[PDB]
């Protein structure tokens, strides 16, 4: 995958 | 300190039985109980009422969401949540005791009838406009 | 007199290890005023390298003249076998504790009514205090013997009845064994000045004290024989698990009227299988069942 | 129930993007958002925020005229109430040094002592609180 | 550890 | 035990 060099499906609730 | 011994004439096996008996009877049902206080036989006429607290489970409205009891609040003031169990589908979406559902999907909610009316539409995602304390929040489903 | 003991003094232990029979071992006073094995207990231990094992407890610790200096109580052993670290309760504390049991069948516990902590070198620096050890007075309770005596917060206690003080924990243990009304004298240190004061111990509730196992609920008498009112309740405790809430007033139990804690305790002395409390929350009368 | 659509004019790709945007802006940065509530376009002016004198999660001030540092209000979860500090307390001094104001208090903290002994007063009683 | 054989109040 | 095929309030 990526490597350094219930409720809406798109996301749980994040804080801004 | 009273001991109930009979219901509508029929003797009582246990408290649990009595609970089940009346738990199935419709609101406003007029019934009579046989009491025993101070070794004294008493008879009383009763009439079932609208339970203010712990009135209705949540699985009865969301068809699959248990662990949260709720009922109408005062006078068309929304659907307040009476009690919430831990480790249940309900609390998994955030729901907590003391919440008061004002509306859902941009539709005002005054009582359980209005709420169920929105669920009859069967929307893909449900957005509850509840209020905790003096704050207004939303809870999303699906 | 255990107060004459000095580290280096020779000690002899006598007990019954592993039920072998009266066994005598020897050693020296490793250290004095040791404590911390159980922070809730009154401990002013004498430490000795004299052999002590399972069975020695209650045994005698004597000096070369055969005089009792302490009672062997516990050991520090990772394997349940002596490793040269044993503790005994100073003879003086025993003298005080037994003399009461002889007369009252229990101990009349008194207090100075002061809050405090151990005086370390760090705290001494902050408080511009000379002594690196002693009892530091956090605060004095109002209407307490200490208050009446003229003890102020920020004071450092250095001696008790002339005898120097090893630590706050030691002092706590000292007075913790003395009977109520005992007249004593303290050596204080405030603003680098030596002070002396005359004191007299005074009198000094939880639900575990009445139900023997039910914690998380304080309660006392109400007015004059108006029942037992519950002062405060803690969450997630055995008491609140049966319903008990602060503000309740116990009118009676098992059809017996309850005016005070004495009457309540008299129902519990009967030891009934099930307890039925007739308390009252606000305007309502309810019952609480136990067992 | 509001939907944010723009930030300082620039449209918003996602919530995750918006989070990253402001997450890099400095405290106090004044910005403007474009909202959407009830199919109506709204504009708002904002100013970033943090998560008298306050020390160690405890907010205090001066009392009258050089009458010490009185405690206005305390937080429970904070280390302040974890050392005993309650609202209404009045710091008379610390470490055998007289405290008239927040200036003299801070002058003791500049000394950086291993342990801090506060000479506060609750009610008509005089107590101490220790730190470190 | 040890086996049988904060502001405190005084 | 049983399988599908405290003060209570009444």
């Amino acid at each position: 995958w990526v490597s350094a060099a219930d409720g809406s499906t798109d996301y749980g609730i994040l804080q801004i | 300190g009273d001991v109930i011994t009979s219901l509508n004439g029929k003797p009582i096996s246990s408290f649990a039985a009595l609970r089940a008996q009346v738990g199935t009877m419709p609101v406003g049902s007029k019934l009579t109980l046989g009491l025993l206080r101070d070794g004294k036989q008493v008879n009383v006429n009763l009439e079932l009422q609208q339970s203010s607290q712990n009135q209705v489970d949540s699985s009865s409205i969301f068809n699959g969401i248990e662990g949260a009891e709720m009922s109408n609040k005062g006078k068309d003031q929304g659907v307040v949540v009476n009690n919430v169990k831990t480790g249940t589908p309900a609390a998994q979406i955030g729901l907590k005791k003391g919440d008061v559902i004002i509306g859902a999907n941009q539709q005002a909610v005054k009582n359980i009838a209005e709420l169920r009316k929105v669920l009859d539409s069967k929307p893909s995602v449900l957005a509850l406009n509840i209020q905790r304390g003096d704050s207004t929040i939303y809870l999303l489903m699906q | 007199d255990s107060d004459a003991l000095r580290v280096g003094d020779y000690t002899v232990a006598i007990g019954n290890p592993f039920g072998l029979g009266e066994t005598v071992t020897s050693g020296i006073v490793s250290a004095l005023g040791r404590s911390g094995l159980n922070a809730e207990n009154y401990e002013n231990f004498i430490q000795t390298d004299a052999a002590i094992n399972r069975g020695n407890a209650g045994g005698a610790l004597v000096n070369l003249n055969g005089e009792l200096i302490g009672i062997n109580t516990a050991i520090l052993a990772p394997d349940g076998g002596n490793i040269g670290i044993g503790f005994a309760i100073p003879s003086n504390m025993v003298k005080n504790l037994t003399s009461q049991m002889v007369e009252y069948g229990q101990v009349k516990r008194g207090e100075l009514g002061i809050m405090g902590t151990e005086l370390n070198s760090e705290l001494a620096k902050a408080m511009k205090v000379d002594a690196q050890r002693g009892a530091f007075v956090s605060q004095v309770l109002p209407n307490s013997s200490a208050a009446k005596a003229g003890i102020k917060a920020g004071d450092v206690i250095t001696s008790l009845n002339g005898k120097p003080i090893s630590s706050f924990a030691a002092l706590r243990a000292q007075v913790g064994t003395m009977p109520v009304g005992s007249k004593l004298t303290l050596g204080l240190l405030r603003d680098g000045k030596q002070v002396n004061v005359n004191l007299e111990l005074q009198q000094s509730v939880d639900s575990s004290s009445i139900f023997n196992g039910i914690e998380g609920a304080e309660m006392s008498n109400k007015g004059k024989d108006q029942g037992v009112v519950v002062n405060n309740v803690k969450t997630g405790t055995p008491a609140a698990q049966i319903g008990l809430k602060k503000g309740d007033v116990i009118i009676g139990a098992n059809q017996q009227a309850v005016k005070n804690i004495a009457e309540l305790r008299k129902v519990l002395d009967s030891k009934p299988s099930v307890l039925a409390l007739n308390i009252q929350r606000g305007d309502s009368t309810i019952y609480l069942l136990m067992q």
